[PDB]
């Protein structure tokens, strides 16, 4: 999955 | 509220040790008493209430997504039947994210966004406000889930349209912003199109302005432009 | 009990899937309902138990000690003065955790450890009564500290004398019966010589035995040598 | 810290 901050 | 007799300073404190402690519910517990104690949140204060909420919905999201997969595969031609179980406590886990999102959404519009006057903060919020309609879009299936997905957008657009106008393109606020409302086009709006074009331009108008930073401005805004491409190299 | 109404095999089934969800305190949860069904409970049953538990507590421990540690530091002369909020947070915690081992303690006392017969079940839940009065002494402080201390012993003796009358030496509930008195006695009871004695004598009786084990038991077995010999590496 | 199980 992708990256969130 | 079971925080209404504590001092805001020392649920301020109890929520760093909470973060020490890796304890991040209480950490959500103690931040949620703080802010409804009614007086703004500092940068840090807004870092704290951000951190414990993501890692608390964080976990969340892991076991629904292990669960539903279990689920998903039930529902396989040849699965033989294993009644009600798994729909129950994919149910039970879900409904417990849902909780948290609306605490953290009602926490938002109660009265985080509406106190929220510099660039620096509103976007924070607004951010947030946005990352908490993702999740709840992530398990939507039902009436609302176009709304759901909508309130989303329309909280990370005000964001973008702030941000845009009132930070540099290194501002570390702005390029979180953008790497999440790039991932909420690639998985929710099913628009990778727009997430790529998103994520790309963003990386690229950072690295033009890299050159006015510090060292220390220089490493914050490098490690978000290094997600940027994290996601860029997986989705191209 | 929120589970009363749930069926014993839904429990089961439910206390498998929050341990793939790695949602611990929910299989835990599900593990009480199900021991309070007042069914004796099969090996695989016991394990789910066990493991529910221990990551349970086992999380608090940590939390606990670190908490416990930079209260310890606060109280170091030069330490400026920080209030009560360090030693009140370790109190919300160790109070959680005692909650913990109180409520196993008392799944195993109504009506686990009265119930099992045989050599197996008694032993694993006398161990696992041994292991949460260890907790306990872990944190306490006060007037029954030492009666606390004294519950483990007898807990884990009387497993002990099940054990080697009962189950080979290669077995290994009896050897995580014996890693864990012997961490008992260096870590409790300030033993250090039984400790290392314990797990030596235990180390070498079950090497002398493997000849007698499958492929599958000696792998099974070796893993919990390799613990003793680990703790015996650290202490010597 | 020490092993248990
Ligand atoms: C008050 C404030 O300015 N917060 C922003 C701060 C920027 C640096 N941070 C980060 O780089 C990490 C740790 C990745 N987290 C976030 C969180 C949210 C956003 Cl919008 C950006 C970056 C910590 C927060
Ligand atoms: C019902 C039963 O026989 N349980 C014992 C079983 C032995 C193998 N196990 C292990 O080796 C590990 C995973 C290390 N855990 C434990 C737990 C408790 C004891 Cl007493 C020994 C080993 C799983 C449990
Ligand atoms: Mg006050
Ligand atoms: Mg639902
Ligand atoms: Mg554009
Ligand atoms: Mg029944
Ligand atoms: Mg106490
Ligand atoms: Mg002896």
């Amino acid at each position: 999955f992708p990256a969130t901050v | 509220g079971a925080m209404g007799s504590m001092e805001r300073a020392s649920l301020i404190q109890k929520a760093k040790l909470a973060e020490q402690a890796e304890r991040y519910e209480d950490m959500a517990a103690f931040m949620k008493g703080a802010v409804e104690k009614g007086e703004e949140l500092s940068c840090e204060e807004r870092n704290l209430l951000s951190v414990a909420y993501k890692n608390v919905v964080g976990g969340q999201r892991a076991a629904w997504r292990v669960l539903s997969s279990i689920e998903q595969k039930s529902n396989e031609e040849g699965s033989e039947e294993k009644g009600p179980e798994v729909r129950e406590y994919r149910e039970k886990v879900e409904t417990e994210l849902q909780g948290v999102c609306d605490t953290v959404l009602g926490l938002l519009d109660s009265h985080l966004i509406k106190e929220a006057g510099d660039a620096e903060s509103r976007v924070f919020y607004l951010k947030m406000k946005g990352d908490y309609y993702r999740y709840l879009a992530e398990v939507a299936t039902g009436d609302d889930k176009k709304r759901i997905i909508d309130s989303a957008r329309s909280a990370y657009q005000e964001a973008m349209d702030i941000s845009k106008k009132e930070m540099p393109p290194t501002n570390p606020i702005r390029l979180g912003l953008a790497l999440n409302f790039s991932v909420f086009h690639y998985e929710i709006a099913n628009s990778p199109e727009e997430a790529i074009s998103l994520a790309k331009t963003t990386f690229d108008e950072a690295m033009a302005d890299l050159h006015t930073l510090s060292e220390d401005s220089y490493k914050d805004s490098t490690l978000i432009m290094q997600l940027l491409r994290d996601n860029l190299t997986l989705w191209t």
